């Protein structure tokens, strides 16, 4: 249920990086879609997006530290994939 | 001399032929090296029917062992790479096979030319049938320098200026194709009396080298030593140029 | 791709740069066979 | 259609560059003898000159000849010039380099009209006619798209007659060394303008080339969406022999480069 977004551009002293960051967000839970944390109410991403923007627990903050902890658990994954791949090669 | 020989030339005529009907997809920086990728495997799958005891050494994989590292396979798919992404047919692959801490083995062709030399240690080294006999030139007068030009070791760039800059001075002319085997396939063919270039790598000159020694002629270091295997700074051709090319160039090196 | 937009004059070896050809007759196309 | 007289030339040219693949296999059958600075000159050369004169007369028994041999053989008109090099790049076939070429082209009115180049090794054919563009073996000749000096190859020639400059040269292909990624020489002006038109290496360079050395190669060039120049920007490059060609902006950005390297005597 979004008519506002006052509370969001609280959150984000600014619209420009509120819809910025926002859509990055919507983007994550739209394509590869990470689990809304918000549950939805049967609505689209954008919405939702906002709402877990409102809410108090998205920012460009949260947004980058979530991105390098993925880097950082896929880069290890791969890299115990790729030594073990090596030791078969030998 | 006559298996190994015979593996590595099947290997090397499925790498060109994959290579020449690849380059038949014009496109105007990736799919070189998707299909170098692919040349590169189609000769590992022949070093794994044919052998699959050797180990494989490859500018792209690093190093592949088996069981039998004392047999090295130094396979470049493709040398002087530029070339192919330039459409520009001067490009060769080099196949040598290294057996107790010395290359024995070495095949260098180029598919488009279909040019074939085959080396083997001790009884030389072969072209379609005919013999390489090195260079005549005893000095460098009106000789011709396959002369390269580091473009990944920019570091010697003026170094290397004044060296070309002395040496054009004191020899004729040089060439650049811009692929380091078939230069020193050339040189090992009298094709250009001497060679040498600065900065290369085992799996690029592996071949080269052998096809050089083979034909009347050394390779050696800017130094007259042994090193050039590691420091990547060669200087090759018939004796009597390479020194007359060495007592030029030492004074004016930094190396 | 860019982040500026350069203007001049052209030189005639340009313009003949651009070019593909030389058009020489000025009917365009055949009625009687489009 | 194919115009007439590049016609008759793809034809002079094919004959020659056969008779030249022919004395190719025999390393016996060259009978050199030196004429200029680390250079030979075979009776091959005689040969292949003879067959394309003989060839142009059958057909134009009339037009204007020009070769660095017979050097102008005035024929009974003097409008219709045919600039030939039955072998550019003659050091290379001396050891047996298989990189040459036959250089065929034919100046109207002291302007290039056709043009064609031969490699008989690779049995690669550039053909290129004015106003019309230039082919490779049926596809059509752009030069490299490449639109600074990043990355691209440069084609050049050591001058081994005039070696004068080569410290100069030295300085310029140093200062050039600095942008550009690789260089690339092969003793055959002819063979590197066409590959400027080909694509293959995206900008040449030369101190001191000899008139019917590029007659032929820069009209492929400029066909080819290239440009040719002197090394300070303007036509007098047919009298100087110093020559700069290839795409308009690596052109550009080698003038800018070279302004301060070059010497007051080539500008
Ligand atoms: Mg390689
Ligand atoms: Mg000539």
């Amino acid at each position: 249920a979004r008519v506002t977004v006052q509370d969001a551009v609280e959150k984000i002293g600014n619209r420009f990086d509120l819809v910025l960051v926002a859509a990055r967000r919507a983007r994550q839970m739209q394509v590869g879609g990470k689990d809304p944390l918000v549950p939805e109410e049967n609505d689209k991403t954008t919405v939702i997006a906002l709402r877990e923007i409102e809410e108090g627990l998205i920012n460009n903050q949260i947004l980058d530290v979530r991105e390098r902890q993925e880097q950082q658990e896929q880069e290890a994954a791969e890299l115990q994939a790729v030594t073990a791949i090596a030791e078969g090669r030998r | 001399m006559h298996p190994m020989l015979n593996i590595a030339v099947r290997a090397a005529r499925k790498a060109g032929n994959l290579i020449a009907k690849n380059y038949e997809t014009p496109d105007a920086n990736d799919f070189v090296t998707n299909v170098d990728k692919a040349a590169e495997a189609v000769i590992i799958d022949t070093i794994r029917k044919s052998y699959p005891q050797h180990t494989i050494i490859t500018e792209e994989s690093g190093e592949l062992e088996g069981t039998d590292q004392d047999v090295q396979w130094v396979i470049d798919p493709l040398d002087g790479t530029t070339n192919f992404i330039k459409r520009l047919p001067h490009f060769a692959v080099s196949i040598a096979v290294r057996i107790k801490g010395r290359t024995e083995v070495a095949v260098v062709y180029d598919p488009m030319r279909n040019e074939l030399f085959t080396a083997t240690r001790g009884q030389g080294a072969q072209l379609n049938g005919y013999r390489l006999r090195g260079s005549t030139a005893r000095d460098l007068d009106g000789t011709i320098l396959a002369t390269g030009f580091p473009f990944k070791a920019k570091q010697y760039a003026t170094t290397y200026i004044n060296i070309v800059g002395k040496l054009f001075n004191e020899c004729a002319d040089f060439r650049r194709t811009g692929s380091a085997a078939l230069d020193l396939a050339y040189v090992a063919a009298g094709r250009v009396d001497g060679f040498f270039e600065i900065g290369l790598r085992p799996w690029d000159f592996a071949a080269g080298e052998l096809l050089v020694r083979e034909a009347g002629g050394i390779v050696s270091d800017f130094t007259g030593g042994h090193n050039y295997m590691l420091t990547g700074n060669i200087v090759a051709g018939n004796p009597r140029v390479v020194k007359a090319m060495l007592a030029n160039m030492r004074d004016e090196l930094s190396d | 791709e860019f982040d500026a937009i350069k203007i001049a004059l052209a030189s005639p070896d340009m313009i003949r740069s651009w070019s593909f050809g030389e058009v020489k007759k000025p009917e365009t196309i055949n009625y009687r066979t489009f």
